């Protein structure tokens, strides 16, 4: 309707209810995180700290997931079983990952209660990532000892990263257990991340799907595609900032080097996906802990199959972790092909033009003759516009289902991004 | 990485006496420490792990203790086969560092 | 009975490269990480790195990266470490030590290979 009517309704109709909903759904989790933070600072024995965070994680899983949380509980116990029967092998990663894969597949069979499994898939993904990462860290020799039962459980049920929180390596959780002083930088990080979480939530809900009609005089197929993409991106950024605010409030999420404690846990970078340089930087800046996990474990293990095969295996692992579904396997396959073609085409262009057009910011150690000016700037802006166009075309599916909905939404856009990537690959092959 | 300060550098006693070696850790390692014994000319042998657990074969007179950033190995009733170098090595996580050593001799 | 038979001593010219060897016999070669450790003459021990024989991924000490490279041979169950550009300070004794399964404490050690760099 009218723009003046919409901006009259804006403040009290959407911005206050959305912020109230967010605060109401995160207040108890934040209270429990602060409770464990204050408890772990008193100086209890380590096993009491691990037991306390097991209890806190049980209560958080109950509060969010009423009684179906038992599924997640199984995923923990099973994992420890698989980490106790092969504690002496160099296959800990292989066995834990195969167990996780079998579990998630037998969950995808929809014989279990389907309505709530799709709700718990987030916490289950976090727990599975944690177990696989601990297995592979013990394999490679980065964790010295196989953890005791209570240490492993307090790691999986860490109340800061149980529901939303990102994956943190076993040693990050151990140092979180050790505790740090409550300096003002910690409170600054927690408050900044909470404020940005609420801002991203209200932007996704009450500023994103009403952008081009009201917030811009522009208003269509591509406009609604861009609006859906922006709304989904900012919902994900809400979840990311909330995850880092709840993992920094609990104690974890810090990096120290030579007596310099700096709380710098970052889960997502909105300024690298909303003003992108390339699709590689988009898939890397979308979720930094999950990108690190995928890259390190899956990619560095499957790097024998070849570069492209390893990239496809990484995107298949991502599709499995996030739950197999058409409009997600299709998006992830399109991302695989888009990032591959763009990366390799930009690499050949940077080798031929001897300029800095690499899919990422190259440093001052370049072999590149053209570093600044206008041609480099113009080409990088062209590729950034291409990345925004790809993001719109891909996120158009998550408006505001099955094969029919995906084909419909991608035919309404005349299959633009796929033809663009195909032409880019042809141009790559012609010049090299 | 983690720096391991082992003390004393040298230590001498009689056959049957009791000695104690200290290992201070630059960081907190959650009682993840091993004690190795290397005699003159041979390779080291793992005596203690997890800062408290004796291995299969080592006599019961070796006693490990400590936690956090302070650990100790106590040897009661020194026998002639117990005079060598002793190294404390953390197994918290890579890179695994050792201590300076403690050359136990007879005087 | 586990036994890590480690190759003989080498006398290398400065700037050249050396390649130790550690033949494992007594257990499944691809079931435990193989650690490589360096000890100066009468000084403390130094953990060079390790190699996982199942998947050949290695894990180096940053002080020794680019200096030592680990390889394996499952057909002969033998682990090799190659040192590159040996300075006069690389004359030491190098041990191969198997991890104690669960822990990464070095349970079974070799006998040591003496690398001496001179002219
Ligand atoms: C909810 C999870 C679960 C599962 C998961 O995604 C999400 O998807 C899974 C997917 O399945 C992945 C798998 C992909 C295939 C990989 C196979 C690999 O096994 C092989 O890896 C080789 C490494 O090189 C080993 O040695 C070879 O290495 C060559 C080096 O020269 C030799 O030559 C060759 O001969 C050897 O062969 C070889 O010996 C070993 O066999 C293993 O190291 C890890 C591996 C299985 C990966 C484990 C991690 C994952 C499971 C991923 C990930 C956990
Ligand atoms: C899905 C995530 C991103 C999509 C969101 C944004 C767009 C649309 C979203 C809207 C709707 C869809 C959202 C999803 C639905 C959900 O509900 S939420 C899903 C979140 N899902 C992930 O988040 C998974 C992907 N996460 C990754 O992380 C990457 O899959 C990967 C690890 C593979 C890249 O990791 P890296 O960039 O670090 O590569 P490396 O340097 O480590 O490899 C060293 C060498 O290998 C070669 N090489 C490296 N990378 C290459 C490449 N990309 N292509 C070709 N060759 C490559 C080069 O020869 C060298 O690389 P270099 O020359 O140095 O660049
Ligand atoms: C992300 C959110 C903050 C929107 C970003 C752009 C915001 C900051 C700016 C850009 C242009 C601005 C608009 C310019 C014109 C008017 C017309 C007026 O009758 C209502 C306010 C309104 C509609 C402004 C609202 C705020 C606005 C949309
Ligand atoms: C890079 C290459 C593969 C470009 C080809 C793009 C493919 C995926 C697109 C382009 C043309 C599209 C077809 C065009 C017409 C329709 C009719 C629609 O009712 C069913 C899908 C269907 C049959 C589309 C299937 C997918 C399709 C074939
Ligand atoms: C759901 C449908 C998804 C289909 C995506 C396929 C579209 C991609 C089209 C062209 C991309 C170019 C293909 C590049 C393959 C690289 C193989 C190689 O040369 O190593
Ligand atoms: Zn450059």
């Amino acid at each position: 309707f009218s723009r003046q009517e919409f901006f009259q309704q804006l403040l009290q109709g959407c911005l206050l209810p959305t912020a109230q909903q967010g605060l109401d759904q995160i207040w108890l989790l934040l209270a429990i995180c602060l409770a464990c933070r204050l408890l772990w600072r008193l100086g209890l024995p380590s096993y009491l700290k691990h037991a306390s965070t097991v209890a806190g994680g049980f209560f958080s899983l109950y509060h969010f997931f009423q009684l179906h949380m038992v599924w997640v509980v199984l995923l923990s116990l099973l994992c420890y079983l698989v980490l106790f029967l092969c504690r002496h092998s160099s296959h800990r990663g292989v066995f834990l990952s195969v167990t996780i894969l079998i579990y998630l597949l037998m969950g995808e069979m929809h014989m279990v209660d389907t309505v709530t499994w799709h709700k718990m898939r987030g916490a289950q993904m976090i727990v599975a990532m944690k177990a696989v990462s601990l297995g592979f860290d013990l394999d490679r020799g980065e964790v010295g000892t196989v953890p005791s039962p209570v240490e492993f459980m307090g790691y999986l049920y860490f109340v800061g990263t149980i529901v939303f929180g990102p994956w943190i390596s076993f040693h990050s959780y151990l140092q979180a257990v050790q505790g740090r002083p409550l300096s003002c930088r910690w409170l600054q990080k927690v408050a900044r991340s909470l404020a940005l979480a609420l801002l991203c939530l209200v932007l996704s809900t009450c500023v994103g799907p009403y952008l081009f009609p009201y917030f811009i005089p522009l208003n269509a197929r591509w406009l609604r595609a861009y609006e859906s993409a922006v709304s989904f991106h900012f919902s994900n950024y809400f979840v990311g900032f909330l995850s880092e605010a709840t993992a920094t409030l609990a104690g974890a999420g810090f990096t120290e080097e030579k007596d310099h404690l700096e709380w710098d846990l970052t889960v997502s970078k909105p300024l690298n996906v909303e003003l992108p340089r390339s699709m590689v930087e988009v898939v890397t800046s979308w979720n930094l802990p999950m990108s690190y996990w995928l890259n390190n474990y899956v990619f560095k293990n499957a790097l024998r199959l070849g570069t492209f095969s390893a990239v496809l295996v990484t995107y298949a692992a991502s599709a499995l972790l996030h739950g197999f579904s058409f409009h997600l396997a299709a998006v992830l396959l399109s991302l695989a092909f888009i990032t591959y073609v763009e990366h390799v085409l930009r690499k050949r262009l940077a080798r031929i033009l001897s300029a800095c057009v690499l899919s990422k910011r190259c440093p001052p150690d370049c072999s590149h003759q053209h570093r600044l000016g206008l041609g480099v700037r113009a080409l990088n802006l062209l590729f950034g516009a291409l990345a925004i166009f790809h993001l719109a075309y891909l996120g158009s599916l998550f408006d505001v289902y099955g094969m029919a909905y995906t084909v419909h939404k991608w035919s309404e856009l005349s299959w633009a991004s796929h033809w663009v990537t195909f032409g880019c690959w042809i141009f790559y092959r012609l010049i090299g | 990485d983690i720096h391991m300060t082992q003390s004393p550098a040298s230590l001498s006693a009689f056959v049957g006496e009791t000695v104690t070696i200290t290992c201070r850790t630059s960081e907190n390692i959650f009682s993840y420490l091993a004690w190795y014994q290397q005699k003159q000319g041979k390779s080291p042998q793992l005596l203690v792990y997890n800062a408290k657990t004796l291995t299969s074969g080592v006599p019961s007179r070796f006693s490990g203790s400590g936690s956090g950033t302070q650990f100790s190995l106590k040897i009661n009733s020194l026998q002639p086969e117990d005079f060598g170098s002793y190294y404390c090595q953390h197994h918290y996580g890579s890179p695994y560092t050792f201590g300076g050593g403690t050359k136990l001799e007879i005087k | 009975e586990i036994q890590l038979q480690q190759s003989g001593a080498e006398l290398v010219k400065p700037g050249a490269s050396v390649k130790m060897s550690c033949k494992v016999s007594g257990y499944s070669f691809t079931g435990y990480n193989m650690n490589w450790v360096k000890q100066s003459h009468g000084k403390s021990l130094e953990w060079i790195g390790n190699i996982n024989p199942y998947y050949v991924s290695t894990n180096y000490n940053q002080k020794f990266t680019g200096k030592a490279t680990f390889t394996v041979d499952r057909s002969s169950s033998t682990a090799y470490m190659q040192l590159d550009s040996l300075t006069s300070e690389d004359s030491a004794v190098y041990y191969c030590a198997r991890s104690y399964g669960s822990s990464h404490t070095f349970a079974y050690w070799g006998q040591g290979t003496l690398v001496t760099v001179s002219s």
